């Protein structure tokens, strides 16, 4: 009984950030983590990043050190994007996902993939 | 024409098929008991000719069995219904007697009572009436069936005066349908007479349903002295058809040395019944005898717990992918929060629960001041090596249990989660040590085993083999060497501030009144009331000499109380000589009248008999 | 990091005859790192293999498998063509970085 | 050997009146008294060594 | 069967517990979760056999 649904399409100019919610509903926000990820068409996705539920601890990659930082509100039950220093050619569809594969307190990884996904936003 | 008269004595029957002689047997079974009400029920349908809706035959429910006297003609009430709702929707049954036959049977028919009741259906005009049922009518998966001989005899008694006293007893329990039945016309026409009479058995078979309500079957075709009215309140109209509902009473009872029932007394009526009941005899000289023990019951329940608001991280623990080895593990400990047990077994169903003191669904409701949660991977076949006093090859130098562990340990198959085509040197275990381990801590140390009469300096050569092993997994083989990623809960009932609860809501905290209360899982029933006492700020439980405690603090509101047990005392009974009278008079051993003998309420008072105005 | 590599360049198959998925890494990848997904035209990822064997969302009749190692391998029998998804594949040890991707056409 | 009830005892005639239902006849012991021959409808006795 | 043996059923969604040798063979959808589905056999209503 999952339930995860997002905003919509949004455009920002070079230099602002881009601030997206991802809310999620029928589950527990403190069992799983949200990972965000990006797919662009002709290509797959990536390892965007992802977010635990009490704490700003996180398992970001090694691309984009310095710029990756999201927040999560247990109270409002979203997960806020608020990518900053914006790209030329960022434009396409992220997915909140509630994340199997990374577990939240002492950072060890889970098991599996990625099962349930969110509707996705365009930029 | 529904009417109440009292049923007097009446009901008796051998609940077995023994022989005795000159014995004062007892048993507890299903009865009717003495003096109770007794409703000419009447299913009303004839009126001239015309179709005289009536809305009559009542849905009659089959409440401990029932018991049923008659004096019928010849085959006016033929057979009877059990079941639910007769659909296609819970199973249903059929009983209809013949002449001399019985065809009991089994269907989901839909709906079966459409006999065509003519409108010159009456007997004034003609009595025909044969193969009026029309049932079954409809039958998806309609397959047990069934045949047998006539259960009642039917015999004429030659007059109206003596009709045929026709009794039934009913019941269903665990399958077997009784059916103890007795004939009787002895009767000159009054309705039910002072006498005795034992019933016997005829058959029992077992079918097995929530049987729920009953209705007998009238001949739909051929119907009379069913007058319409609507009598009640406690009045009188003829019905020939009569009801009445057992209860599970205890009944003393007299066999004759012929082998034939002559007396017996129900424990549950009168005084006089009770102390009848407690020494086998039906006479009792003039004296003062104890019967029961009266005690007031709770009205109600409560729980108050702390307002700790958290998930502990049972997800955490459970799912992840870098643990450690047998010999070195890893210890947590679970902080102020509620846990929710209910996905740990509810869900994933992988391996056995395996729990040791507690069992999971017992779970939830007891309080906890702490856990401890470890991981490690092992032998498939070194499972059962995880128990108290059990040993083996791990159990000795990796892991020792304890003999008085409590909790429940998980495990569950890692065959994807652990697999590798050059196998796993990540995962070692102790294989050589001095001593057996002392449950609960570890032996980690880098040292070359010293085997012999060799002082190795490190050489690690003969006789000084290193104790870890390095296990070597494989990703291709059976079961055992395959990986079993385990889990283990240990719990500890430490008389402490509870720490980790169940999900539980926290009621209103009611005083001055017999109740039941759980206090962080302090189960009892008493009368909270206030108290004087002078508790310290880390003082958490009142006590007396008995390791029973009666002062309590509340837990969201910081205030201490006193705990009283409900009023309690036995019961004697008062009589003369009971051929001089009947009459008692009741002694309630060290109690005050006020405190709540001086009135009954329902359910609140164990002897039964409250025959007194108080 | 491992960028995983993919080489089933088309699935030119009619409905019915049987399809493998090949999800080879660089080096290493371990047994215990396993994703898979479909990637319906104009719709959201699902997950459908999370490991070796398993199921995620149904998998009545078609979604299958298998592999030890270095090897990993996807079965597909009797294939309905309604999905006609892209079969993508994930590795989860080394990192996180997802395959290449295999879309599945039609083949009128 | 009476459909089991395995025991020892001397065998001899009853007065019993064992109704046409009536199988058992017992004693305030839990121990049979009286039995029914089941291949002649006899009424027998049981009495111990 | 080389395509699996399907015939031979089981109940998997049952309101309570089961009475010693009892049996509740009926033809309906499950009440699970909070829709009522009243023949639509749709989410969380799921056919038990
Ligand atoms: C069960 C166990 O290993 N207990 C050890 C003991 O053997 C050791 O002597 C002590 C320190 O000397 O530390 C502790
Ligand atoms: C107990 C212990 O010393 N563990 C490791 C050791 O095995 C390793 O050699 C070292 C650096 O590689 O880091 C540490
Ligand atoms: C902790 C645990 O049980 N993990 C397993 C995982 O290794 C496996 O891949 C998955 C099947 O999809 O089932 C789960
Ligand atoms: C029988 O029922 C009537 C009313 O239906 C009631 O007044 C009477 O007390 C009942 N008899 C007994 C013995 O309770
Ligand atoms: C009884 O039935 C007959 C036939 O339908 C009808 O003519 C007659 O009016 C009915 N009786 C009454 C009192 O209506
Ligand atoms: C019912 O009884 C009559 C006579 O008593 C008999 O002729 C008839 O066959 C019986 N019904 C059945 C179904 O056997
Ligand atoms: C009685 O019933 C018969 C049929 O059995 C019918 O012919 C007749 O008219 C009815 N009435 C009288 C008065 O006989
Ligand atoms: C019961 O009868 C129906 C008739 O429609 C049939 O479809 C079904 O297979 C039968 N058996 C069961 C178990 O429902
Ligand atoms: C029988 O009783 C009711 C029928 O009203 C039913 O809902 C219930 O599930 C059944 N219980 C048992 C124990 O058969
Ligand atoms: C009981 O038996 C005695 C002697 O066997 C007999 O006189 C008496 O009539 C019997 N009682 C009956 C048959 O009710
Ligand atoms: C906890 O809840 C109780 C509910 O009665 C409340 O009285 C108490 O003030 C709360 N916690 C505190 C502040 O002690
Ligand atoms: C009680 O007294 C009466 C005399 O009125 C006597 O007949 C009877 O036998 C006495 N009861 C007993 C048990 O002896
Ligand atoms: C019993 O109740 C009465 C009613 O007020 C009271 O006066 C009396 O003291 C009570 N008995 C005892 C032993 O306290
Ligand atoms: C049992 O068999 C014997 C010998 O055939 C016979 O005499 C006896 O009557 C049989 N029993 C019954 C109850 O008929």
């Amino acid at each position: 009984q999952v339930q995860l649904v997002q905003s919509g399409a949004e455009v920002k100019k070079p230099g602002a950030s881009v601030k997206v919610s991802c809310k999620a509903s029928g589950y527990p926000f403190t069992s799983y983590g949200i990972s965000w990820v990006r797919q662009a068409p002709g290509q797959g996705l990536e390892w965007m990043g992802w977010i635990s539920t009490y704490n700003g601890n996180t398992n970001y990659a090694q691309k984009f050190q310095g710029r990756v930082t999201m927040t999560t509100d247990t109270s409002t039950t979203t997960g806020y994007m608020e990518l900053r220093r914006l790209r030329s050619d960022d434009t396409a569809v992220y997915y909140c996902a509630r994340d199997y594969t990374r577990g939240a307190w002492f950072g060890e990884s889970l098991i599996g993939g990625f099962d349930n996904w969110g509707q996705g936003t365009l930029v | 024409t529904q009417s109440y008269t009292n049923s007097f004595t009446r009901g008796v029957y051998y609940p077995d098929k023994v022989f005795r002689s000159s014995v004062l047997h007892s048993t507890q079974d299903l009865f009717l008991p003495f003096f109770s009400n007794v409703t000419w029920f009447h299913a009303i349908h004839v009126s001239g000719t015309n179709g005289t809706k009536r809305f009559d035959n009542p849905v009659l429910p089959f409440n401990d069995g029932v018991y049923f006297a008659s004096t019928e003609k010849s085959n006016i009430i033929r057979g009877w219904i059990f079941g639910t709702t007769l659909d296609s929707k819970t199973q249903s049954l059929l009983i209809v007697n013949n002449a001399t036959n019985v065809v009991i049977k089994v269907c989901e028919f839909q709906f079966c009572n459409d006999p065509f009741l003519d409108v010159y259906y009456h007997e004034n005009n003609k009595s025909r009436m044969e193969s009026e049922l029309r049932v079954y009518s409809s039958a998806n998966n309609c397959t047990f069936e069934y045949v047998s001989q006539p259960f009642l005899m039917d015999l004429e008694g030659k007059q109206g005066n003596f009709k045929n006293l026709r009794e039934f007893v009913f019941k269903n329990i665990d399958g077997y349908f009784k059916i103890y039945s007795k004939h009787t016309p002895v009767n000159l026409g009054r309705d039910l007479p002072q006498g005795f009479s034992a019933l016997e058995p005829l058959v029992d078979l077992p079918i097995g349903i929530n049987i729920t309500r009953f209705q007998t079957l009238l001949a739909l075709h051929r119907s009379y002295l069913t007058p319409g009215d609507s009598s009640s309140s406690w009045t009188a109209g003829a019905a020939a058809y009569y009801v009445g509902y057992l209860q599970p009473r205890t009944f003393l009872l007299k066999y004759n040395e012929n082998g034939t029932i002559t007396d017996a007394v129900d424990c549950a009526l009168d005084p006089l019944s009770e102390t009848k009941c407690t020494l086998k005899s039906f006479t009792v000289e003039k004296g003062i005898y104890q019967t029961s023990n009266f005690r007031v019951q709770p009205t109600e329940s409560i729980v108050r717990f702390p307002n700790i608001t958290n998930l502990c991280p049972f997800h955490e623990v459970f799912n992840a992918t870098r643990f450690a080895s047998v010999y070195a593990w890893n210890r947590k400990r679970i902080s102020n929060c509620v846990a929710d047990y209910s996905v740990l077994y509810n869900f994933a169903p992988f391996f056995a629960f395996k729990c040791y003191g507690v069992s999971p669904t017992k779970l939830n409701d007891l309080c906890f001041t702490n856990v401890y949660a470890d991981s490690f991977v092992i032998r498939g076949n070194e499972v059962s090596q995880i128990a108290p006093g059990q040993t083996g090859n791990i159990a000795d130098y990796n892991y020792k249990l304890p003999d008085d562990f409590t909790g429940c340990v998980i495990a569950w198959n890692s065959n994807k989660l652990d697999s590798k085509v050059s196998g796993n040197y990540n995962y070692l275990y102790r294989l050589f040590r001095k001593s057996k381990l002392k449950p609960f801590e570890r032996d980690i140390s880098t040292e070359i085993y010293q085997a012999g009469n060799k002082p190795c300096n490190g050489v690690a050569g003969f006789n000084c083999y290193f104790p870890l092993q390095s296990y070597g997994f494989r990703p291709t083989y059976g079961v055992g060497h395959q990986p079993y990623r385990v889990v283990v809960l240990s719990f500890e009932l430490l008389h402490a501030p509870a720490t980790v609860c169940g999900p539980k809501k926290s009621t209103n905290l009611v005083k001055n009144k017999c109740v039941n209360f759980n206090f962080n899982g302090l189960t009892g029933t008493g009368v909270l009331t206030e108290s004087n006492k002078k508790f310290l700020p880390f003082q958490q439980f009142g006590r007396d000499i008995a390791d029973t405690t009666d002062a309590v603090r509340d837990p969201q509101t910081l205030e201490i109380l006193d705990i009283t047990p409900c009023s309690f005392g036995g019961v004697s009974v008062i009589t003369p000589g009971t051929n001089t009278s009947n009459q008692v008079a009741v002694l309630y051993q060290g109690v005050n009248c006020t405190e709540v003998p001086v009135a009954i309420h329902a359910d609140q008072l164990t002897p039964t008999w409250r025959v007194y105005s108080t | 990091e491992i960028v995983l590599t993919q080489s089933p360049g088309t699935l030119s198959l009619s409905p019915g005859e049987r399809a493998t998925l090949s999800c080879r890494a660089s080096q290493t990848v371990s047994s215990t790192s396993l994703a898979w997904y479909q990637q319906k035209p104009g719709q959201a990822p699902r997950l459908l293999i999370y490991g070796a064997s398993s199921r995620a969302t149904g998998i009545p009749d078609r979604f299958s498998g298998s592999g030890s190692g270095t090897d990993f391998t996807l079965t597909i029998s009797r294939l309905e063509p309604e999905d006609f998804a892209v079969y993508y594949c994930q590795q989860h040890d080394t990192s996180l970085t997802f395959g290449g991707g295999t879309k599945v056409e039609i083949k009128r």
